[PDB]
This record gives C-alpha cells, structure tokens and sequence, in this order.
C-alpha cells in the first residue's frame, strides 16, 4: 500500500523480528517478501529503512533451516539485483557499525551463492532441464572464461542441446539466453568454433539474427559477431 | 594461402565467397543496431547530460 515512513519502519521491523525464527523463515518463503523489500529499499533512502532491511536481509540469509532455502533466498536477492545495491551501500559510509557489519555479511553471503549458482554443475542441470531465464551462470565471465571446455562434454552433448534449443525453442526468453550461452562458448574457446560450423549453429544463429523478437535478435547479433570474429 | 589443385581452389573459392557474404550480412546488421542504439541515445543525451 506504500503507506508512510514510520509505517514502513515498522513493517520492516516486524519482518526482521519475525525473521529470527528459522521455522517463520522457512515459513514465510511463500509470500516472497524479498522482492518488495529490495524494491523499498531502492526506492527509500531513511537510515532507520535502510538498517532495518539489512538486518533483515541478514536474519534470512542466517537464520535458514535448511541450505536448500538459503540458496533459494540468495538467487531471490541476486535476480532482483540486491547486490549492486549492496555494493553501493558499502561504497556509502555510515556510522553505526551494526549497518556496515550487516552490509559486509550480506555482500559476502550473495557473493558465496553466486559462486554456487556459477558453479558449472548449475549449468549442465539447467541445459538439461531446459531453464535458460538469464540466471548469474549465463553471464558470469569467471564461468564460462574457466569451464567452456566443458561444453564439449559428452561428446558435444551440451553443445547439441544448445544447437537443438536454438532451432526448435520458440519462447524469445529461451531463444536468446540459447544464443547468448553460444557467443559466450565461441569467445572463451576459439577452437569450439569449428565444432559450432559443423554442428550448423552458424547458420542458426544467422537466421535467429533476424527474429520477430528484438530481445532475441540483440542476443543472436552478439553471438554473430563474437562466431565472425576471427577467421 | 592459395590451392594446389583446381578442386581445392574451388573448394576455397566457394568457401570465402560464402563467408565474404555472412561477413557483409553480419557488418549490416551491426552497423544498423550502432545506428539504432546512437539514435536511442541522441533522443535523450541532453536530458541525461
């Protein structure tokens, strides 16, 4: 309802108070309060706001049963981009020590999962699962510049799936994330681009680049450019 | 490089001449999008200057 400053004060502090409880955190994993609460924090700038959200942040990030639902809280946090958030609130100086301590344990908790999701593990499960919605491993450099070799596992299997994706997905969000996973494989390993001309993805990224949708046309141009390249 | 046997030269032949085009097609497509992400930007620079 977006009421005022000392209502949202205290709302966030029933949350964090509700959040020491592992079993409410568990709990109240239904409701996804994490999506609002980044959004009030961007859009507030009150220090009470700012320290409650954080301390809550830090009681979900902690007080966690289960590791299942930390990483599931962490991932929540990262695709509603608490993390560049976080990193400017600790560019920001403050003056109690319980925000910057709060803020550094949940830089430090995000930075752990996203390590977690970029894990090449989380790739090959969610090539096979078909989930291609843009999670952190399809962007991280440090991922595919060190584990792009690994798509050649299985006999090309990982690059067959992205190829078959390509081809027959026709979802703009799974077409372009299929497009974007090729460039990415084609610049962290030049000598993937022969098995990708043989495999035809060339050809299907060329015609891709001209798509209904212009989110999956950005993408097939990138991975165009990245294939052309070199010779 | 350059072939040793007329077959390799048209192998060759074909080969470059099909990459010269994708090359052209790709350098379109690129120049328009600069062209269009340029113009996106120009409609609005002075605002965010």
């Amino acid at each position: 309802n977006k009421c005022g400053f000392q209502l949202q004060y205290q709302m966030i502090f029933s949350i964090w108070l509700l959040a020491f409880s592992p079993q409410m955190c568990e709990h109240l994993r239904r409701y996804n309060i994490i999506p609002v609460l980044s959004d009030i924090l961007q859009e507030s700038v009150k220090e009470k706001v700012t320290r409650i959200i954080l301390a809550a942040f830090r009681n979900f990030l902690e007080k966690s049963t289960e590791r299942e639902t930390r990483q599931e809280y962490a991932l929540a946090m990262i695709q509603c981009k608490v993390l560049k958030q976080l990193e400017n609130l600790e560019q920001q100086k403050y003056d109690d020590e319980d925000i910057s301590e709060d803020i550094k344990f949940l830089l430090e908790k995000l930075g752990e999962s996203v390590q977690d999701l970029s894990s090449f593990d989380e790739y090959s499960s969610e090539l096979k699962s078909g989930r291609l919605e843009w999670s952190p491993v399809h962007k991280s450099e440090k991922f595919w510049r060190e584990n792009a070799v690994r798509l050649n596992e299985k006999n090309y299997e990982l690059l067959k799936i992205l190829t078959k994706l390509l081809e027959v997905s026709d979802d703009p969000q799974v077409l372009a994330v299929a497009a974007h996973d090729v460039g990415e494989y084609v610049r962290h390993y030049p000598r993937g681009k022969r098995v990708f001309e043989q495999l035809g993805g060339k050809q299907l990224v060329m015609n891709h680049m001209h798509h209904e949708d212009q989110q999956v046309r950005y993408n097939a141009l990138l991975a165009v450019q990245k294939l052309m390249v070199h010779n | 490089p350059c072939p040793e046997t007329p077959q390799e030269r048209k192998e060759m032949a074909s080969g470059v001449n099909t990459r010269i085009d994708d090359l052209q097609m790709v350098l379109n497509q690129t120049e328009d999008h600069r062209q269009r992400v340029l113009q996106a930007a120009a409609k609005n620079i002075r605002v965010w200057f």
